[PDB]
């Protein structure tokens, strides 16, 4: 019975709610997505504000939807938990009626709709999360990379991140991502991820984690000693000339 | 505290319900309307304010009629007075459904009552903007009632409500001592319309058109019907000669 | 209408947090501290009751610790009454999976749809979220030994060892600077109970202020066994850690 | 505060009132009607440089004969579309027929002041009304080429060529002059460009706006980038003359 | 504070919403009373007609709820009339489904339930009155029992309600401490009415016409209430003992 | 058991000429062995130049006559006051009659 | 000031249902029309609002079946509704009873569906006047509506901003137009001078005219464009 | 139409819950009720509040049973009392005598209630409920039994303790009195002495209500024929049985 | 009905499941797949009316999916056949049941062991070594019972099953267009290329 309308415009023609659910997203930990040639790959900051935390059983920031698409997110972390069920579930039902794994435009346009609907219907307020979703679509080797807000606004991205301090690695990649010559390996594209979030993650790859999407549902999350190796070796370069 | 007075149900620390109080306001500010008990039967009138000279005349009527044997008529907010007596058509028609027999007028009295009072016990709702008089003739003859914004209502000898309610009730007062016998039903249309007359000096500024009608055991058969014609100009002519 | 009353329970504040959840988290600081520890071959659990009587009936109290399931449990910080909802919830969940799958629930699986519920509160229904944190013990075979977090907001986490209520900041500290991983079960009752000591408010820390319990695969066979510690057990305990 | 539903002294709903503050903010778009068909343009605002703008769709289809333009808070949109399109098809599928456009646009504009706190059903309401505005253009038989404007406050003008969105108010003025009964088609395409070009910040290129238009004979088409790069190119050379 | 306006909580633990309904009691300014003989019950309320215009035979605080079962209000009309229709529903459904007639105690018990409801509950106003009621029971004998708007309910062995119930009451406990007994010890009612009328001009310092007053007598298996006529007589007798 | 359905035929005849077409059928209703009526029209006019008859049950053939004249009438006020080409009026009745598939 | 004006559901201290009062205001910011009868036809004429140089110009007047219909003054929308609302009614005593729906009594209903918006919290009232014509087994008819609920039946009227110049002149004019029987056009030309006394800076073209007639032997139709040159 | 689907207890910036605290505020100013636990026995006990003298205060029972085998005391609103007391005793039917056939232990029974209390403090359009109750009780695998259920809807069992107005005081003379051999007979004599402190009026079988939960009353069971049914555990005292023992 | 068999050798579970649908008085196909895998080491065959048999595995197979990827991990065979057990009950209750049989046969990772679960349409289950839905089981069973040995090869498993069709191609009035059999194994489910 509760639907008192709680996103609604302030005279500026402003959303307050859903503006405020920007901030949450603002605070929350940075996450980023940069396309190769064939590979996308998220990373995405942990805090190790606290570090008695148990890592093999504590929720990943990146999850799976399908075997070929992943969705990782920055805010709230009970709410991201919410749209990602929605999603799953939405994906095995499109295989169910059309006999296809969702494209990513589509489950990016889902999780989208979603997210507007609660920027209007009363009883509820937004979600307070942003998300990049990445992945191959069925039998196809380009790859996807898309990102969806509070507002239900979404958008595809060469590269792209959010969270705190969102700012300062887009701008690192708004001149470092050449568009004419995107990073041509896996490990290319793992590097200049990792190098984009070492802009404001500072400590290494304890407080780092990359999964790497490839084609036909080849998806891979890498361990701290292996992305050790793109941070320790990400210093011989920066120092030495 | 302040502001007991912006919700509906709730009671102000002298134990008031003051949005019952304002719709009283609304009522106090209608157009004057009145009911008379005579000994078989009862009369209701109204001023019906006359705005323009393009309204047409005979035409904006506003006694209704309940089942067969009903007359209602109120000031203040028309629209919720309407709402009020399709409410009673409903009600007299189930009682009727399920009884048989027509609806007694006491009976009749406390379904308006019940439901009015209804709209002062929630905020999501709105009291009642009217005061309604009402009656007929049921089988132990002949009920005038008044039922106020808060549910209230009692048996009257004679009512009235509106801007003229003194002049009128203060005329009828007059009725009750100078005829302590009873008064016959063609003499109480008459007075009916005196009376309208009277209260209507309080706002001379706009003309007006009297509307009448009753329900008589002997003269209308225990009906309720409208005064017209020849009756209605023969009561109109009492009232020109009772005002000089 | 009744939109007056209503002090929105699922709004965000103009820094986009939710107040009622961090309003219920300043309310929880001020609960019982509660902790978990986890070994390789065990789990500790182990909190403080708010201030009790002499009078009050210690053994058949049950303020902090509770039984899930033959295989997990949970440690309560804040309101007790909110908390006993959603334990007898989460109870029939672990029914449903047992059911179902003829397999005993995962804990993550647990810990998440007991999440799922609380972020549900944060989100719609204008009701006020749960007053309650909890630390979640378990072994399933797919993870072992488990210990995880919950809080109003829906937010979980897992942890190696973790305290919640009163003086966190202080007690995670104390934690941080001496677990070890090989660390054996023993050790970890050890460590709980002197970080307690550091931690209460209270002066002393004895017997009848304690709830405790461990879930150990030991000894001989593969099986798993729960045990919640009684008055004069804990009695013991704290001299032979020399608390007492 | 108060209630979303009520009126202001001067008897206009609030809401509806600040709706229309959100959508002189959004993205600029312009439609012109001529004989041989109805254009409409609209400004892209890549929020970065690496957006993809091909990602950008503030033109969309609704039915062979039917397209609409969007600026505002254009997630809002998402579902009027969905509603014009079922509506579009629905008509088909009950009359073996097209829906005429007017008729589509009244079914979409019924939408927009169904918003409340009300109760409890017939139906559920939406909490808020939409803060978007639409351009809708297309064809029919009975009265040809058309231009929609389609509000939030339910109403719908129709209109021999508008603009919305933040540089309507001098697109406007500028439309005025230019349009006559008479344009071609390509006349009134290098006109949307002229005025997006205006009103932008940005300098305009292929990658930054987008063209469409509708014709009885080939419906509605979005043009690719490089058939509206050779009209970019085509209005240079017409600026060089005076 | 709209700890004041609804039902719930001050930081003193009060619901002024229960406070301001008591209040709401006094505004008929009438006073009642009852009071318990061998057999029977009486109840006696004031009775006054400010207005000529009144049909007298209209006015009244007092109602029949069941063959049994009699109740005196003290509070508002509306409020009193709405409170005796529901006990009437009641005591109909109790006989209906349990095969006996609903018992004044549990009647009172039942009302007393509803109006802790209204206490509790947000949208809900209590309402402004004081229910007596009145019966001979099968099995408790002659009894009277009284509700109140904050959900309370007790039984007396005599009462008294309204503004001038202090004086009404202190006069009453007077009589019983002397008396030595729960009940005027008389076998007929229509000497329980005159004691009742008698103590009760003699704690209001005030004389009664016929008009001045109502009653209502419980009997075994009968309440009904008097007319002018059947009190007239009762007047007649007191003034026999000057 | 109580049948809810009756035979009162009823025959009915339309042709389609070149620039034209008839629609045409007995004014006779029927019940049994039985007459009811030797003049009760079947064939209608619902006027956008368009002539329905509906032949077999007489009520149910009323009830859809009814309510196609009704659907004519809709399609003015939510259309503009467009004509109802009878191709369009053909696929409406399929959707009246689908509608009562059971 | 002024707490009580936050719903419909509000009294003001006065009796007073600000609410309402401010969806009047909806009416008098309208383009104005006119209504009037003699006793064998009754005719709307209305001004209809463009909003630039380059757009349609609003229509005002609604059909609601072959003998009634109306025009609005205010929010368009819920004319919408409301004119919906009543062409269900007329159709359902259509169907139903075989009977053509009198004009009294889309009056009352009318006003009973509005009475309901200004009772109940959540519900806004409607912002739209209405002059519903119609002819029916009494002749001719004219009403008034607004969104209070008051209903009322008049020879002639006009709403809309500026509507107190045509008023004025229906009232002077009443002796003249109550006899134009008969005669469907004198019974216009008497209409369209009266909304005259209402224009401030702009006259009547064949895109801003509207007009509608219905009477004895006469459905309800709707004039514009071309077929409005005639009288303008 | 009740618009109220909101909770009207909310957490405030201190972490309070008003009207949590407010309901206790209201407790505390009620008349003092105790309870206190023997061996084989358990007493609880409060004071009658005569409102008037023409009131009936034996029409008044303050002290109720909720099954034969538990009964419930309160201090606070009481009318909030009377239909928890009504709640109860249906929630012990339907949720488990209606299921096992038998009435339910103590501890359970006050689960349920503790349940419903929570629920007024957390649900649309309610206030909590003004009262705390002791509980006691006997069932066969928990023995005897005391609870104390509080407006939030927390309990916690108790082998004596007040509540209301003069609980503090009460509190502290019950500690210096409680053993763990403390016969029942002894325990009714200090529930006497304690409640006795708290009143200045008159001090007697009428203006104090006391009830037990001890042996089995086969007396009061109605019937006879069925050697497994033993009669209720719970008793009231008499006016008598109070001023006999008001002796010693 | 249409064939559905099964066998659980010593490293793996056989499937073999009859390749015809008919529709009345013609044979409509004759190379029809009566399988769905659930996850990479479980496999599902079954039988029973048309269009409820598909959709009610599809609908099964699905939900496993959701799960893995949810928990990002594979129910073991014993709890997919839980699962699918319930649902089947919750069917025969309901206003129109599914009228399908299945056999579940799966590799459990976790044990090492092949497992074949064998349910009814009324959700009757049972692990066994062999089984069949419908008549099948009256032609085959008296071979498995016989030659059955527990720690059989996948080639000898094949053996004895090449002998229960024929006596099925022998005895049995209808003509079910050969099998198609599958393998699920340690390394997950393949298809028996030819069964001539
Ligand atoms: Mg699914
Ligand atoms: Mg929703
Ligand atoms: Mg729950
Ligand atoms: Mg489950
Ligand atoms: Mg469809
Ligand atoms: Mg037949
Ligand atoms: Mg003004
Ligand atoms: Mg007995
Ligand atoms: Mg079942
Ligand atoms: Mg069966």
């Amino acid at each position: 019975g509760y639907d008192r309308a709680l996103s609604i415009f302030s005279p500026d023609g402003h959303i307050f709610q859903v503006e405020y659910a920007l901030e949450a997203v603002k605070r929350g930990t940075c996450a980023v997505g940069v396309k190769g040639k064939n590979c996308v790959v998220l990373g995405c900051e942990r805090r190790s504000t606290l570090k008695l935390q148990d890592t093999r059983i504590t929720p990943s920031k990146v999850s799976k939807i399908d075997s070929h698409v992943v969705l990782s997110f920055s805010g709230l972390n009970a709410d991201s938990r919410i749209l990602i069920e929605k999603a799953r579930v939405e994906a095995q039902s499109h295989r169910l009626t059309l006999e296809d794994p969702v494209t990513v435009e589509y489950l990016t346009r889902y999780v989208a709709g979603v997210q507007q609907r609660y920027t209007q219907s009363g009883g509820v307020r937004p979600f307070g999360v942003s998300t990049l979703i990445a992945g191959f679509d069925p039998r196809d080797d380009e790859p996807k990379l898309y990102q969806t807000e509070p507002s239900g606004i979404y958008s595809s991205w060469s590269a792209q991140t959010i969270g705190r301090n969102s700012k300062t690695v887009r701008e690192f990649l708004e001149k470092n991502y050449d568009r004419k010559e995107p990073p041509a390996t896996v490990e290319e594209c793992v590097k200049l991820t990792v190098r984009s979030l070492l802009e404001v993650v500072q400590t290494g790859a304890k407080n780092i984690e990359i999964t790497v999407v490839k084609p036909d549902s080849d998806i891979v999350a890498l361990s701290s000693e292996e992305i050790n190796q793109y941070v320790t070796q990400i210093e011989q370069e920066k120092q030495e000339q | 505290g302040t502001g007991y007075d912006l919700s509906n149900s709730v009671f102000s620390p002298d134990g008031r319900n003051f949005q019952v109080e304002y719709a009283v306001k609304a009522v106090e500010n209608g157009t004057t309307s009145i009911g008379i008990k005579c000994n078989d039967g009862v009369v209701f009138a109204v001023e019906k304010l006359i705005t323009s000279k393009l309204l047409v005349p005979q035409k904006n009527v506003k006694i209704q009629v309940v089942d067969r044997h009903i007359g209602c008529v109120y000031s203040g907010l028309i629209p919720d007075g309407r709402h009020l007596v399709n409410r009673g058509r409903e009600e007299a028609a189930s009682f009727k459904k399920l009884y048989k027999t027509p609806i007694p007028i006491p009976a009749f009295a406390d379904r308006l009552g019940q439901y009015v009072q209804a709209h002062t016990l929630y905020n999501s709702v709105r009291p009642f903007g009217v005061s309604t008089i009402f009656g007929g003739v049921d089988k132990n003859g002949a009920h005038l009632y008044m039922l106020e914004p808060s549910g209230s209502y009692w048996g009257y000898k004679g009512a009235a409500t509106g801007k003229g309610r003194q002049s009128a009730k203060a005329e009828l007062e007059k009725l009750v001592d100078h005829h302590p016998e009873g008064l016959s039903a063609r003499e109480a249309v008459k007075q009916a319309a005196k009376i309208i007359y009277l209260a209507h000096e309080d706002n001379k500024e706009k003309d007006f058109e009297l509307e009448i009608s009753w329900c008589s055991l002997s003269e209308t058969n225990g009906l309720h019907k409208f005064v017209k014609g020849d009756l209605l100009q023969e009561a109109i002519d009492f009232a020109q000669k009772e005002i000089n | 209408g009744s939109r007056r009353y209503d002090s929105r329970t699922t709004i965000f504040s103009p820094e986009g947090r939710l107040y009622q959840v961090e309003y219920a988290l300043e309310s929880i600081s001020h609960a019982g501290t509660a902790i978990g520890i986890m070994a390789s071959d065990g789990i500790v659990l182990a909190a403080e009751r708010k201030v009790t009587s002499t009078l009050l009936e210690q053994d058949t109290s049950t303020e902090k610790l509770y039984k899930l399931n033959d295989k997990i449990a949970v440690a309560v910080a804040g309101l007790t009454a909110d908390a006993e909802i959603l334990i007898n919830t989460a109870r029939i969940h672990a029914q449903n999976y047992l059911k179902t799958y003829n397999e005993d629930i995962p804990v993550e699986i647990l810990v998440r749809r007991l999440s799922d519920i609380k972020q549900g509160y944060t989100q719609h229904g204008g009701l006020r979220p749960f007053g309650v944190s909890f630390i979640y013990a378990g072994y399933d075979d797919r993870y072992g030994y488990q210990l995880y977090t919950s809080n109003p907001s829906g937010n979980y986490t897992g942890w190696k060892a973790i305290s919640v209520g009163a003086n966190t900041s202080a007690a995670q500290t104390l934690l941080q600077m001496d677990y070890k991983d090989d660390m054996k079960v023993d050790d970890a009752i050890e460590l709980a109970l002197k970080t307690l000591s550091k931690t209460t408010d209270s002066s002393a820390l004895t017997y009848d202020r304690l709830e405790f319990a461990t879930i150990r695969k030991g000894a001989n066979d593969g099986e798993v066994y729960q045990k919640i510690f009684k008055p004069q057990e804990i009695k013991d305990i704290l001299v032979k850690t020399g608390i007492t | 505060d108060r209630g979303v539903s009520t009126f202001s002294p001067e008897g206009r709903l609030f809401q509806v009132e600040y709706s229309l503050e959100a959508i002189k903010l959004g993205s600029t778009a312009i439609g012109i009607a001529t004989k041989e068909g109805v254009v409409l343009g609209v400004e892209k605002r890549a929020t970065s440089p690496l957006l993809e703008s091909d990602s950008i769709e503030k033109i969309v289809e609704i039915d062979r004969h039917i397209g609409c333009a969007m600026s505002g808070l254009t997630a809002d949109a998402r579902s009027m579309i969905e509603h014009a399109r079922t509506a579009a098809v629905t008509h088909n599928l009950y009359y073996d027929e097209d829906i005429n456009v007017e008729s589509l646009t009244q079914s979409v504009c019924d939408l927009a002041l169904r918003f409340g706190e009300g109760a409890s059903g017939e139906e559920r309401l939406m909490s808020r009304p939409f803060g978007v505005a639409l351009l809708i253009a297309g064809h029919d038989a009975d009265d040809g080429y058309q231009l929609f404007h389609a509000e939030p406050s339910g109403t719908f003008y129709r209109y021999n060529a508008k603009a919305i969105g933040s540089g309507s108010e001098g697109a406007q003025a500028e439309l005025l002059n230019e349009w006559h009964s008479s344009l071609t088609l390509k006349e009134a395409e290098l006109l949307v460009l002229k005025i997006l070009k205006q009103v932008m910040e940005e300098k305009l290129d292929e990658n930054n706006a987008q063209l469409s238009c509708i014709t009885k004979q080939d419906g509605f088409k979005i043009y690719d980038n490089e058939k509206t790069a050779e009209l970019i190119k085509e209005l240079k050379e017409k600026e060089a003359a005076e | 504070g709209y700890d004041r306006h609804i039902t719930i909580f001050s930081p003193e633990g009060r619901l002024y919403q229960v406070e301001y309904a008591f209040k709401a009691t006094n505004q008929t300014n009438i006073n009642s009373l009852a009071v318990r003989g061998k057999d029977c019950t009486v109840v006696i309320s004031q009775k006054k007609v400010p207005d000529k215009l009144l049909d007298p035979t209209t006015v009244s605080y007092i109602f029949c709820i069941s063959r049994t079962i009699g109740m005196v209000v003290n509070g508002p009309i509306p409020d009193a009339r709405n409170a005796a229709l529901r006990a009437k529903a009641e005591a109909a459904e109790f006989r209906y489904k349990y095969g006996y007639d609903m018992p004044c105690d549990v009647l009172a018990k039942r009302m007393a339930n509803l109006s802790q409801i209204y206490t509790q509950r947000a949208y809900m106003r209590p309402l402004g009155v004081i229910l007596t009621f009145v019966s001979v029971d099968e099995e408790l004998g002659p009894s009277i029992y009284k509700t109140d708007p904050a959900g309370y309910y007790v039984g007396y062995k005599a009462t008294a309600t309204g503004p001038k119930q202090q004086e009404i009451t202190t006069n009453l406990e007077n009589h019983f401490k002397k008396s030595k007994i729960d009940h005027i010890n008389e076998e007929s009612w229509e000497k329980v009415v005159e004691f009742a009328i008698t103590h009760m001009i003699d704690a209001l310092g005030t004389e009664f016409s016929k008009n001045d007053l109502e009653v209502g007598v419980a009997t075994k298996d009968k309440f009904f209430t008097l007319s002018a006529e059947n009190i007239e007589e009762r007047l007649v007798a007191i003034a026999e003992q000057d | 058991q109580f049948n809810p359905y009756g035979d009162n035929g009823g025959t009915i005849l339309g042709i389609a000429g070149e620039d034209f077409a008839v629609l045409a059928g007995d004014t006779r209703n029927i019940t049994d062995y039985s007459i009811n009526s030797r003049y009760e029209p079947k064939v209608f006019d619902c006027g956008d130049n368009i002539v329905m008859s509906a032949n077999g049950f007489a009520a149910d053939g009323d009830a859809l006559v009814k309510r196609f004249k009704n659907s004519v009438k809709w399609y003015h006020f939510d259309h503009n006051d467009k004509k109802l080409s009878i191709n369009s009026a053909a696929r409406n009745i399929q959707h009246l009659l689908y509608g009562k598939r059971f | 000031r002024n707490n009580y004006d936050g719903d419909t559901v509000t009294f003001s201290p006065t009796g007073r249902l600000f609410q309402v009062e401010y969806a009047l205001e909806a009416i008098k910011q309208g383009s104005v029309t006119v209504g009037l009868r003699s006793n064998t036809h009754a005719v709307l004429v209305a001004l209809k609002r463009n909003a630039d140089e380059l757009s349609s110009y609003q229509k005002k007047i609604i059909k609601c079946d072959e003998h009634m219909g109306l025009s609005l003054a205010g929010l368009a929308p819920d004319a919408r509704v409301l004119s919906n609302y009543l062409r269900q009614q007329c159709n359902y005593s259509s169907l139903v009873f075989n009977r053509k729906l009198a004009v009294e009594r889309a009056g009352h209903l009318l006003c009973d569906k509005a009475q309901k918006n200004t009772q109940s919290y959540g519900g806004r009232p409607y912002g739209v006047g209405l002059l519903i014509i119609g002819y029916d087994k009494s002749g001719a008819h004219l009403l008034e509506f607004q969104p209070s609920g008051n209903v009322t039946e008049l020879y002639g009227t006009a709403i809309g901003a500026r509507s107190q110049g045509a008023k004025t002149y229906l009232e002077r004019t009443l002796d003249t137009f109550i006899k134009i029987d008969g005669n469907p056009d004198e019974l216009i030309k008497a209409g369209v001078e009266a909304i005259s006394q209402s224009l401030r800076d702009e006259s009547l073209t064949v895109d801003n005219l509207s007009i509608a007639i219905v009477g004895k032997d006469t459905p309800f139709t709707i004039y514009d464009g071309e077929a409005v040159a005639k009288y303008i | 139409t009740d618009r109220y689907s909101f909770s009207l207890t909310t957490f405030s910036p201190s972490g309070k819950l008003g009207q949590i605290d407010y309901a206790l505020t209201a407790v505390k100013q009620g008349v003092t009720s105790l309870g206190i636990k023997a061996t084989n026995g358990v007493v609880i006990a409060t004071e009658k509040k005569s409102s008037s003298p023409l009131a009936m205060s034996e029409t008044l029972s303050k002290v109720s049973l909720l099954t034969p085998d538990i009964g419930a005391v309160y201090s606070g609103m009481g009318p909030d009392y009377r239909v928890l007391v009504d709640k109860s005793r249906k929630v012990a039917h339907t949720s488990y005598k209606r299921i096992y056939g038998e009435y339910p232990p103590t501890k359970l029974l006050v689960s349920e209630v503790a349940k419903i209390m929570q629920e007024a403090t957390q649900s649309g359009g309610v206030r909590p409920f003004g009262v705390s109750l002791l509980i006691a009780g006997h069932d066969e695998f928990n023995g005897f039994s005391l609870y104390q259920v509080d407006p939030s809807g927390s309990y916690f069992p108790w082998k004596a303790t007040a509540i209301g107005k003069g609980s503090v005081a009460a509190k502290t003379f019950l500690e210096k009195r409680w053993n763990d051999e403390l016969e029942l007979e002894d325990a009714i004599h200090i529930a006497l002495l304690t409640l006795k402190e708290s009143v200045e009026g008159e001090f007697n079988g009428d203006t104090i209500e006391l009830a037990i939960i001890g042996d089995e009353n086969p007396d009061l069971l109605g019937y006879t024929g069925i050697p497994t049914d033993k009669g209720p555990r719970f008793r009231k005292l008499t006016s008598q049985e109070i001023n006999d023992r008001l002796e010693a | 009905m249409d064939i559905i068999l099964g066998i659980r050798v010593q490293d793996s579970v056989i499937l073999a499941s009859s390749k015809a649908v008919t529709r009345g008085i013609s044979v409509l196909k004759d190379s029809d797949d009566k399988t769905r895998q659930l996850s990479p080491h479980t496999l599902m065959s079954f039988a029973g009316e048309a269009g409820d048999t598909v959709q009610f595995a599809e609908y099964i197979q699905a939900n496993i999916q959701l799960y893995s990827i949810r928990e990002d991990y594979e129910l073991s065979p014993q709890a997919v056949s839980s699962f699918v057990r319930q649902e089947l009950a919750k069917s025969i209750r309901s206003r129109r049941p599914y009228q399908v049989n299945v056999l579940i046969g799966g590799y459990d990772k976790k044990k090492n062991k092949p497992e074949l679960y064998q349910i009814d349409y009324l959700g009757t289950k049972v692990e066994l070594p062999y089984g069949a839905h419908g008549y099948s089981g009256f032609y085959t069973f008296s071979l498995l019972d016989h030659h059955y040995r527990p720690d059989m090869t996948t080639e000898e498993g094949l053996d004895l099953l090449k002998l229960c069709v024929q006596e099925l191609e022998k005895r049995m009035p209808m003509d079910f267009k050969g099998v198609i059999v599958k393998i699920v194994d340690k390394d997950g489910i393949r298809q028996v290329d030819d069964f001539q």
